[PDB]
């Protein structure tokens, strides 16, 4: 599966082309799908690290949770 | 003292997943659980979507993550011994 990154997930902001990929490589497409996605599951890829994993998660988290605001 | 706070996470019937989340915040007593708000939890990523269910599951009690504030943990139940 080419796992290509949706434009929010590759739209989300501290992330690069190359973050996107491997994040999508876990089955992943749309930033939501990233924030279900825990600091462990980050881990699977070493191109993540447990503080760059979850600082993402809780972005992603928070584009949905705060997402009604602009 | 609410004895399911003086309880250690690990001992919440739900699996050690449930209280590895919150435990991984070097958190042993569910009594911690109450110090902090489930905000200022929700605003860490070590939570997961699965274990933000089992903590409702648990919040279902009404025991724990009531939004208590202690000012040190052993309330004047627990008091010197």
């Amino acid at each position: 599966g080419d796992n290509k990154p949706a434009d929010d997930l590759l739209n989300l902001e501290g992330v690069d082309r190359d973050l996107a990929f491997k994040l999508a490589a876990r089955g992943v497409c749309t930033l939501e799908d990233l924030a279900e996605q825990g600091i462990d599951d980050l881990a699977d890829i070493e191109g993540l690290t447990d503080e760059k994993a979850g600082a993402l998660i809780m972005a992603a988290r928070n584009i949905c949770w705060f997402g009604d605001e602009a | 003292f609410d004895p399911i706070l003086l309880r250690p996470v690990d001992d919440l019937e739900l699996t050690v997943r449930s209280a590895n989340c919150l435990k991984a915040e070097a958190i042993h007593y569910i009594g911690d659980l109450v110090q902090r708000t489930e905000v200022e939890l929700l605003k860490t990523p070590n939570l997961g979507k699965k274990s933000l269910t089992e903590i409702k599951d648990v919040l279902a009690s009404r025991g724990l993550s009531l939004g208590m504030r202690l000012e040190n943990w052993p309330p004047a139940s627990i008091a010197d011994e």
